[PDB]
């Protein structure tokens, strides 16, 4: 299980493999990977899944309740910070969670907090989790470029996940692309990788430099 | 039935205080007079013990006078029993204090505690109000020498020279007049032992019959020095001055 | 016990405890808030004839909540003290959890709950004192004035004043200062406030204590001297119709 | 109006509590119960008023089991006696399970008894206004125990109460006195109905339905049932017999 | 149940005054003579154990009771009043003192605990204070010998020599004049029998009279037959015999 | 003298009624009326819905409890609630543990108790609502009426809200009739609404907004509601 | 005083009674429900001229969908408002799926009795019960559009149209003649307005009322006073025009 | 760990805390700020867990900047570190503990000298002119005892702890990518935002 999220000037790119397997093979090429607490909030899921599950709906119940009676905006800065707090009272009490906490408020700009089960919280423009991340960061780290056109900034995403699927065996049933706007996420789309993967051998000529 | 043997008393009177606190200032009135005087080189405590008696062991004096600190002391106006309970919390406090911030207790923030707890009293449970009212005898290095007052209103003040407990009109006024803030300790003693010669008439004032204390910059510290008299010593000093009342 | 009938209604339906906790909010000190709309002024009065004390010793009339909130009270001491340890708890606990500086909003919702909450269930009596709490929310350059009851209502307002001398100070503001277009400079705020608390305190500048609040924590609290020239001022406005 | 009808958290000058002598009161102008003793058993029995054709017959039971060898009657205020069963089952039930027996009817009584004289030394909790005809058949004999609202108890060998208790009481010690003890339980079970039928003269503007019941060593073997079908119709038979019929 | 008189019962008016201690105070003038005399030489208390019916028996009654091996009290007012507040008293005696600090307690520090329980029966509403009045009298090398009173307010004192019960003024005036500073134990035991014999006659007898010091001791009961660690406690309370025989000699 | 036996929960007479029961029936008569009829297979309740402000709507105040169980109200509506409250617990907790399906009398011992303990605290009360609660178990045919002086008998016809001696004459009038036809619905439901407009005298009688409620051998719980009462009129 | 237990003769406390007084002296407060939506209108009440609008709260939104107006003391709905908010962001949590108008309102009345130191499986500790009644709208898919009315006194009935304050003679007399099935919600708007200006003794103006409604269009909406005094402006030429 | 050193100059102390966190052969973060200003004149430096150290932080200063107002004046550098001592010691019996050591860089703003603590996750507090944490220390404290002797300016403090690091990074094994330096003092906290030879 394989996602990142980078900081871009149109918003935030949000990109996440889905696969389900019994055995090796791949039972299901399906199954979430964004778990949408509301439209201005996603967590992404690369931790256990009840414990994902169980707190992130928990955390869509405490901004609806901030905001409809404090009638203020939820900062990404509050959303991240009520989640880590909790984290540390039901730690070493088998938790295993892994999500980046993402928004685009008005207040911010786009802000996107690595929150871990360590309780751990942390501000930054790239933040890249799973198991298959080195390589990922690899493809991701080395065309990276800030100011970028949202198109452009989909399809480097998307490579960067085929090079992690190639690889490592946790990713790469399908990818779902979606684009976080202030006025909320975008969906770009699913894309099959067997279609995916002959375009990308020969058209990134990266560790394909010479094709192999 | 039973639930209407509730004396509801700890509500407010329409004069915008509670029945039972206004009726207990009255037995305060009623109860020894402790005096406050802040100088300039010290603080002088003055209070007048209420029996006397060859009865009575004559030469203890503390009656009244407790230091909370090692630089803080109070004075009491009220009775013995109502007392004990907020010197043991107040002594508690300090050590609070003194264990989590590496620092000694302010007098306003220790007073403010003391103060919570008697609103507190009539707050919570419904049950009756203290008896008793302080004045504060302190040193602090932030403000040099403080001495204020709390009453079992839980409103306290500060002020450079007051009086408690009764007679506290007649000493009040004659404060006011003969003070000074180039005052030394043994300029204020003379001063207090004046004052209180014309609050209590008499053929003659003994020593025994007074509880006294000053707390002085002293000659064995750059700190305040509590000086805590006994009959014998209070003896001395109405020599010293000449004023023999 | 005293978990019940400390606090209901009539059948005229006034609440016995709210109604004396009025009273001892008309008996007490005088404190009054004007905004204008780069400022929030609040002068307060303190109110002693007798002269063997100082300031230093004796608590001010404003109190910090933080450094861009404050408290002004009319009332008992003892009871202010109990709300004002509150204020600071929510400050803190707000700041961390959703790790923002402070709404001043939020906040007047903690200490009006409180004032709701020992009236409405028995186990406490209620409170008999009223509040002011003031100050600036972040981004914002426009001011906010809130007042709190012993009922635990609260709304804000534009200039209120409390205590004796009510009816005085509301005439007042009134006729010199309005909803629609307050003060617009610092100083003219400054000179209406002086005016107001002027009129009832029946003494010079040496009792009334006049602090300002420009925004975002930028705390002045003018002192004696500073009023006086504008006393001066005054009296001279005075004897153009004298 | 005096504290003595209003609280139980004092003793009174009459040595009781003016509700508690209120609640014997109650007792006596209600509903005829008794109780006969017999040299093997014990037999109990109950007059049910019909006031209505819109009652059911025998679909609403006023004899109650404990256990399953012990029953219980009861006269006077319904609420009360519900309350007072609920209990005498929670202790039944804590008995078997700790000591792996059927619980004696001196212990049974005395832990109901200690339960009604609870609520009768508190200021504020109601008093208990039954009494309670019970009791059964243990390993050293048969008893009937009679309770009431004070926590006043003895063993009885004959008992009778209610608005017929006059009469009742009548029959009852002339059949007891003229008996070793009671006679056989069979014997008894006819008496009692007489007795019932004999109480219901007293109350004629209002119709009966008789109810009985037993528990008896060796008449029953151990077991408390309620006396239906023949039992039940040679009773009557016997009662019609005697008071004109 | 609870929860019904949670008001205090005492309350306070324009004259302060405090209901249950005015009553309360007026019980321990009509308890028996009990009488302290700090001799400064050691403590004498004395105090009269009397019967209340011909066929009770004065040997099964004691005013006078052990607190801790070395402090002693005697009481006038309520009985039962007074043999609760003993349990309660004895309870912080022997836990916090002698565990804690591992020693007995000093006198004046259980005097502020004995004070603190009467005034806090008082502060919390639902119950009353005790009717009594105690008089503590304890020794110690630190504080020499030492006698207060603690009052039925929970208000306290010391007292060179005081009496209370029944004959109060009198008994305390007469002994002032015959307490020197300087005072022999047997001239103590005089005066004390004195006293009790002026409250008492056509009863008065030795055997009905129960004297306890606080100086003379006897180490053979307090384990010190064999080789002593230290001499140990200065309480030992006198049988009827000894009593008796002085009053012979009275 | 009222302030004796009046709040205090914990006081007697001699004759073993307080001013707080007297009262508490009389607060039964202020609902509205409901009758209740049954034979031996089936248990009904007749009940009149009538609005208490002009702009009000209808809604039901017959209320279903479990599959074999229900209530109407006459009295207090919060009293009514708790009490519903604690029933419907008390159901499920039954049928999980010991999957027992109550009776009637079982249930109503249950409420005695419950009212009990709240007259023996001054901070509780005793209630102000009568209740006629119908069931169908192995037993047959049950209909009860629970009382808040905690007397509880089960019978074959009653009626409780305003004006209840109406109905109760010509219940044990047509008892005789009723008792005997089994396994047929229709007539009993339709001599509940003639009882019950023999307690109207001077109330109207809603021809839609009646509500007639039913549980038997051959009948799972329904509620009649709208239409469906109009071939019973 | 009054005990916590000491009843009138029809079974219903003191306190409860006095409670509703109160109530019925608060500000005035109308809803009317149609199937094409329901309005409510308050007088908001500006206690001064340098008394700040919209500080001041009248129309409370519980949920995104669901509203409520109250009428006695402000501070004493607010632990109802609470408690409202609460119930309907817990339903929501478990069941993904929307509080219907009745059980929202059923969970604030059972906690609006209590009262006294009983227990009975309920948990009661107040020293009265609340000072205020609110008027609960919502809609919800099954029933859709209604209007419930909650009595603190534990006591709940559904309406179709209720007013509630000092003005309430006036207002649910003219809402009976009013009130039909379906009439669309410009004229309904329009409509509450000459209803509140009638049973008002002063000038209605905007700067002492808000308006609100509920849609299927968009959920609660409250609609706002510059929208507001464009309606009262045309209700002046109206209403003396029939005159 | 989390290189952490410190060292007090005559007027102030300067404390260097690593700018990187690094994540086999890539640095995943390098924007790491290891610390948390307190007060003005109150900064505390932290190496332990990563999640250990923000939630004791955000727990710490809450409850000193609540201290700060009711008492109204800013809390000795001596008055926070026997606060932050006594609720580690704490920790350490109960499930879970705080796994933060620390330094503590004040500014005694109320008697005007400068100081260092070292207190440890358990409670060992010690005030040392320089300290280190873990296996820097056998390094580093050979460089820092020999070179370095008291009374030397602020740049010079810049210049050692550079040749400190330069050892750590090529001689241990251990990788935290330099220091980013920060300096405490009565101007505050200061970044030096250069790490070339400072």
């Amino acid at each position: 299980t394989t996602t990142l999220a980078f900081r871009f000037q149109g918003g935030i790119i949000v990109a996440v493999d889905s696969r389900a397997t019994a055995g090796n093979w791949v039972a299901s090429q399906t199954v979430k990977r964004v778990i949408e607490i509301n439209p201005f909030l996603l967590g992404t899921m690369a931790g256990g899944a009840a414990d994902c599950q169980f707190w992130e709906t928990w955390l869509g119940s405490q901004c609806r309740l901030h905001e409809l009676r404090e009638k203020e905006r939820i900062s990404v800065a509050a959303a991240s910070k009520i989640l880590s707090n909790l984290v540390y009272q039901y730690k070493g009490a088998g938790l295993s969670m892994g999500t980046m906490i993402c928004g685009y408020t008005r207040k911010e700009g786009p802000t996107i907090y690595y929150v871990d089960s360590d309780g751990t919280r942390l501000k930054g423009d790239i933040f890249c989790v799973g198991s298959g991340q080195t390589f990922a960061y690899g493809v991701l780290d080395s065309n990276y470029k800030w100011d970028l056109s949202v198109e452009d900034a989909l399809y480097l995403g998307k490579r960067s996940i085929l090079a992690a699927a190639h690889r490592d065996a946790y990713s790469g049933g399908s990818v779902n692309l979606y684009h976080v706007t202030e006025d909320g996420w975008i969906y770009h789309g699913n894309h099959d990788v067997g279609e995916l993967f002959w375009k990308v051998k020969e058209e990134e000529g990266s560790f394909n430099n010479v094709i192999g | 039935g039973s639930r209407r043997y509730d004396s509801r008393t700890t509500i407010f009177s329409p004069e915008g205080r509670l029945y039972q606190v206004e009726y207990a200032l009255e037995s305060i009135s009623h109860a020894g007079t402790a005096i406050g005087i802040m100088a300039s080189d010290g603080i002088v405590l003055a209070a007048e013990r209420k029996v006397t008696s060859t009865l009575l062991e004559q030469d203890t004096s503390t009656e009244k006078l407790y230091k909370l600190n090692d630089k803080i002391a109070v004075a009491v106006a009220g009775l013995t029993a109502d007392a004990e309970i907020l010197i043991n919390t107040a002594r508690i406090h300090a050590q609070n204090y003194l264990k989590t911030y590496n620092e000694d207790i302010p007098v306003e923030i220790l007073v403010r505690r003391l103060s919570d707890i008697k609103q507190g009293y009539t707050q919570h449970g419904g049950l009756r109000p203290f008896g008793v009212s302080f004045i504060y005898a302190g040193y602090d290095d932030r403000y040099g020498y403080q001495l204020y007052t709390s009453n079992p209103s839980g409103n306290y003040t500060g002020w450079k020279a007051i009086s408690v407990g009764a007679n506290t009109s007649a000493a009040q006024t004659l404060l006011q007049m003969d003070y000074k803030d180039d005052m030394k300790v043994d300029d204020a003693i003379e001063l207090a032992l004046k004052t209180l010669s014309k609050t209590t008439d008499s053929s003659a004032l003994t020593y025994d019959r007074l509880e006294f204390a000053t707390i002085r910059k002293g000659a064995n510290d750059g700190e305040v020095y509590q000086k805590i008299f006994k009959p014998q010593e209070i003896k001395d000093i109405l020599v010293k001055t000449g004023i023999t009342k | 016990g005293y978990d019940r009938a400390l606090s209901i209604f009539s059948p005229d339906g006034h609440i016995f405890q709210v109604e004396y906790a009025l009273e001892a909010v008309k008996r007490g000190t005088c404190a009054v808030g004007v905004k204008g709309k780069n400022c929030v002024v609040l002068g307060c009065e303190r109110r002693s004839t007798l002269k063997l004390q100082d300031t230093r010793i004796t608590p001010s009339k404003v109190s910090k909540i933080d450094s861009h909130v404050v408290l002004s009270f009319s009332g008992l001491n003892a009871d202010s003290r109990i709300l004002i340890e509150k204020a600071r708890v929510e400050a803190q606990s707000h700041r961390l959890t959703l790790e923002d500086p402070v709404t001043v909003e939020y906040l007047t919702r903690y200490v009006a709950g409180v004032q709701q909450r020992y009236t409405q269930s028995g186990g406490v009596r209620p409170f008999g004192v009223s509040t002011l709490i003031a100050g600036f929310d972040p981004r914002d350059d426009e001011p906010k004035l809130y007042q709190t009851e012993p009922s635990g209502i609260y709304s804000s307002w534009s200039a209120q004043t409390i205590g004796r001398n009510s009816k005085t100070v509301r005439e007042f503001l009134e006729k010199n200062y309005d909803r629609k277009e307050p003060p617009a400079t610092v100083e003219e705020c400054v000179k209406l406030t002086v005016r107001s608390l002027l009129e009832v305190v029946q003494t010079g500048a040496k009792n009334i204590e006049i602090t300002v609040v420009k925004p975002d924590s930028d705390i002045v609290a003018l002192s004696s001297e500073e009023i006086n020239q504008y006393v001066t001022q005054i009296e001279q406005e005075k004897q153009e119709q004298q | 109006g005096t504290g003595y009808d209003l609280s139980n958290s004092v003793f009174s000058p009459d040595g009781r509590n003016f509700q508690v002598e209120y609640a014997v009161k109650a007792v006596e102008n209600g509903t005829t119960s008794i109780g006969i003793k017999c040299n093997d058993g014990v037999v109990f029995a109950v007059e049910k008023l019909i006031t209505s054709k819109l009652l059911v017959p025998q679909k609403n039971v006023k004899i109650q089991v404990v256990d399953r060898h012990i029953g219980c009657v009861y006269s006077g205020l319904i609420p009360d006696g519900r309350h007072l069963v609920n209990r005498g089952r929670e202790e039944a039930a804590s008995f078997k399970k700790l000591y792996k027996t059927p619980i004696p009817i001196p212990a049974f009584a005395d832990r109901l008894g200690q339960y009604v004289q609870a609520h009768t030394l508190y200021n504020s909790v109601r008093p208990f206004g039954v009494s309670t005809i019970f009791g059964g058949v243990d390993k050293n004999g048969a008893h009937l125990y009679m309770l009431e609202p004070s926590g006043s108890y003895w063993g009885y060998k004959g008992a009778a109460t209610g608005k017929g208790r006059q009469s009742a009481k009548a029959e009852l010690e002339k059949l007891v006195d003229h008996h070793p003890e009671g006679l056989s339980a069979r014997e008894a079970v006819k008496q009692a109905a007489k007795i019932i039928y004999l109480a219901h003269e007293d109350n004629k503007e209002k119709d009966f339905e008789l109810e009985i019941s037993w528990c008896s060593l060796s008449e029953t073997n151990g077991l408390h049932k309620f006396v239906k079908g023949d039992l039940l119709q040679e009773a009557i038979d016997f009662a019609q017999k005697e008071i004109n019929g | 149940m609870t929860d019904r008189y949670s008001f205090s019962l005492t309350t306070f008016s324009p004259s302060g005054k405090l209901g249950q201690i005015d009553y309360a105070l007026t019980a321990v003038k009509q308890g028996v003579t009990s009488l302290g005399i700090k001799a400064t030489n050691g403590v004498v208390i004395a105090t009269e154990k009397k019967s209340s019916s011909p066929l009770a028996m004065s040997e099964t009654l004691s005013k006078v009771s052990l607190l801790t091996p070395d402090i002693g009290a005697v009481y006038s007012g309520m009985g039962p009043d007074y043999r609760v507040l003993v349990d309660k008293s004895r309870k912080v005696a022997h836990t916090s003192y002698k565990r804690i600090y591992g020693e007995y307690p000093p006198t004046k520090l259980l005097v502020s605990e004995v004070a603190k329980i009467m005034q806090e029966a008082t502060q919390s509403g639902g119950v009353r204070p005790f009717g009594v009045s105690l008089l503590i009298a304890g020794h110690d090398e630190f504080n020499g010998f030492s006698l207060y009173q603690v009052d039925p307010s929970g208000s306290y004192f010391p007292w060179k020599a005081t009496a209370i019960g029944k004959g109060s003024v009198a008994a305390k005036t007469f002994l002032e004049k015959r307490w020197n500073d300087e005072l022999e134990l047997e001239d103590a035991i005089h005066i004390a029998l004195l006293t009790l014999k002026e409250s008492v006659e056509g009863e008065f007898n030795g055997d009905t009279i129960e004297l306890a010091i606080i100086g003379d001791e006897n180490p053979d009961l307090l384990g010190y037959t064999g080789i002593p660690t230290d001499k140990g406690p200065r309480f030992r309370k006198l049988t009827s015999q000894e009593i008796n025989d002085r009053l012979e000699a009275l | 003298f009222r302030n004796n036996y009046d709040g205090d929960t914990v006081t007697f007479s001699p004759t073993g009624r307080l001013f707080q029961v007297e009262y508490a029936l009389e607060a039964i008569k202020q609902g509205s009326v409901t009758v209740g009829l049954r034979s031996n297979t089936h248990a009904v309740l007749v009940a009149l819905k009538r609005n208490a402000d002009e702009l009000s709507s209808y809604q039901k105040k017959i209320i279903k409890c479990d599959e074999h169980m229900g209530l109407s109200l006459a009295g207090l509506a919060p009293d009514a609630r708790v009490l519903s409250n604690y029933l419907r617990q008390q159901c499920n907790y039954s049928s999980l543990v010991f999957n027992r399906k109550l009776a009637v009398e079982r249930a109503g011992h249950l409420l005695c108790d419950k009212a009990q303990k709240n007259t023996q605290s001054y901070g509780g009360r005793p209630y102000g609502v009568g209740l006629l609660i119908i069931g169908y178990d192995k037993s047959g045919a049950h209909l009860l009426e629970f009382q808040p002086s905690g007397n509880v008998t089960e019978l074959y016809g009653t009626a409780i809200g305003a004006r209840s001696q109406g109905a109760k004459t010509y219940l044990e009038r047509t008892l005789d009739t009723f008792i005997k036809i089994d396994g047929n619905p229709d007539e009993l439901i339709k001599a509940g609404v003639e009882a019950i407009s023999q307690s109207l005298r001077d109330e109207s009688l809603t021809v839609d907004n009646l509500s007639i409620a039913i549980v038997g051998k051959d009948t799972p719980f329904t509620i009649y509601d709208g239409e469906a009462v109009a071939k019973y009129i | 005083d009054r005990g916590v237990s000491t009843f009138s003769p029809e079974g219903r406390l003191f306190q409860v009674e006095y409670s509703l007084e109160a109530i019925k002296l608060g500000s005035t407060a109308i809803g009317i429900a149609t199937k094409e939506g329901v309005v409510l209108g308050v007088e908001k009440r500006a206690t001064s001229p340098l008394l700040e609008s919209d500080s001041i709260e009248k129309i409370v939104e519980i949920d995104r969908h669901i509203g409520c107006a109250m009428s006695g003391l402000t501070a004493d709905a607010r632990s109802m408002i609470e408690h409202a908010r609460t119930a309907a962001v817990t339903h929501n949590l478990y069941y993904d799926e929307d509080i219907n108008v009745e059980s929202l309102t059923q969970s604030v009345c059972d906690l609006a009795l209590r009262f006294g130191e009983g227990a009975s499986g309920e948990e009661r500790l107040m020293s009265r019960p609340f000072g205020v009644a609110l008027l609960i709208a919502g809609h919800d898919a099954d029933d859709g559009y209604q209007l419930f009315h909650a009595e603190p006194s534990g006591t709940f009935y559904r309406y179709n149209a209720k007013a509630i304050g000092s003005g309430s003679e006036g207002a649910q007399a003219e809402l009976l003649n009013e009130w039909h099935s379906s009439l669309t919600l410009k004229e309904a708007e329009l409509l509450v307005l000459k209803i509140l200006k009638q049973v008002m003794e002063e000038k209605l103006d905007e700067n002492n009322a808000q308006l609100s409604c509920i849609t299927k269009q968009d959920g609660f909406k409250i609609y706002d006073n510059e929208k507001t005094a464009e309606l009262i402006k045309e209700l002046k030429e109206k209403e003396a025009a029939e005159s | 760990m989390d290189i952490i050193l410190g060292i007090r100059v005559q007027d102030s102390v300067i404390l260097a805390s690593s700018k990187a966190v690094t994540r086999g052969i890539s640095v995943l973060k390098d924007s790491d700020d290891k610390t948390r200003q307190l007060s003005p004149h109150t900064l505390m430096s932290f190496a332990g867990e990563a999640g250990d150290t923000v939630q004791f932080a955000e727990y710490i200063q809450a409850n000193i900047q609540l201290y700060s107002i009711r008492e109204d004046y800013e809390l000795s550098p001596q008055a926070v570190s026997s606060f932050v001592r006594q609720e580690l010691a704490k920790s350490i019996r109960s499930r879970r503990p705080y796994q933060v050591n620390v330094l503590i860089g004040g500014y005694d703003k109320k008697k005007n000298k400068p100081e260092l603590y070292q207190i440890d996750y358990l409670g060992t507090k010690v005030e040392l002119p320089y300290g280190a944490h873990g296996y820097s220390g056998f390094y580093t404290f050979s460089l820092l005892d020999h070179h370095y002797r008291p009374d030397m300016t602020t740049e010079e403090g810049l210049d050692l702890l550079k040749l400190c690091v330069q050892e750590l990074e090529k001689r241990m094994p251990m990788d935290f990518k330099g220091v980013i330096v920060k300096i405490v003092d009565k101007d505050g906290i200061r970044q030096v935002d250069d790490f070339q030879a400072q």
